[PDB]
């Protein structure tokens, strides 16, 4: 009952989907208790 | 430092006149203003 914890997973060209290698990216964010540093895009329109 | 955001305003003046500190008029266009987010309670300043 002594165990080391980690261990490789298998990733082969011949894995299943599902069973394959995927890349995950998550975003999180904290907001509004200082000021918001990041925003996206406001769009722009021709000068009338 | 003020709602969250900090501003740095100044002047630069080559004032040639040996005297002191002069009295005449003259006014601090702001430079910067950056969203550090931070409290505050004191300062210090760097000399060569
Ligand atoms: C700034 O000061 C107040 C009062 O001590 C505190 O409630 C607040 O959480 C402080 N902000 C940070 C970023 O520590």
């Amino acid at each position: 009952n002594c165990y080391f914890p980690l261990q490789s997973y298998g990733f082969q060209p011949t894995n299943g989907v599902g069973y394959q290698p995927y890349r995950v990216v998550v975003l999180s964010f904290e907001l509004l208790h200082a000021p918001a540093t990041v925003c996206g895009p406001k769009k722009s329109t021709n000068l009338v | 430092n003020i709602d969250g955001y900090f501003k740095i305003y100044s002047k630069h003046t080559p004032i040639n006149l040996v005297r002191d500190l002069p009295h005449g008029f003259s006014a601090l266009e702001p430079l910067v203003d950056l969203p550090i987010g931070i409290n505050i309670t004191r300062f210090q300043t760097l000399l060569a």
